[PDB]
């Protein structure tokens, strides 16, 4: 029960990262920008654990694993 | 093709309107606002169609008419 009340914790802040990054990015493209949305979204870097961190990082590794006709790893 | 070019123009959609307001919500929780992500956002309402923000406005009440041991005359 405690890993799983984590993983509700860590996903609410990977999608919350998610979240100001991308607004960030929408601002930014639109001109005026807002840098006080970097402040918050490095804050949840801070608060996303090492191991979950580095499981958002290996995904569009991942993807590109699952992918071709053949599992390069034998 | 056609249907599914705007299933996936709308889901962009959807997700850029949540994605905005949730990091608007986020700033105003933070003390200092930036009111120019509401502007981008209600953009966003103009864009999604009307048809597509029914469907995302009935579905917390569709998850509520699924949840009970009936589904209420018949």
């Amino acid at each position: 029960r405690a890993y799983h009340r984590r993983v509700v914790a860590q996903s609410k802040l990977a999608r919350e990262r998610q979240q100001l990054r991308a607004a960030h990015d929408m601002l930014q493209g639109a001109g005026h920008e807002s840098a006080a949305l970097e402040t918050l979204a490095s804050e949840r870097d801070v608060s996303l654990g090492a191991v979950e961190r580095k499981l958002l990082a290996m995904w569009p590794q991942m993807q590109q694993a699952y992918s071709g006709d053949e599992y390069v790893v034998i | 093709r056609a249907y599914h070019r705007r299933v996936v123009a709308q889901s962009k959609l959807a997700r850029e309107r949540q994605q905005l307001r949730a990091a608007h919500d986020m700033l105003q929780g933070a003390g200092h606002e930036s009111a120019a992500l509401e502007t981008l956002a209600s953009e966003r309402d103009v864009s999604l169609g009307a048809v597509e923000r029914k469907l995302l406005a009935m579905w917390p009440q569709m998850q509520q008419a699924y949840s009970g041991d009936e589904y209420v005359e018949i």
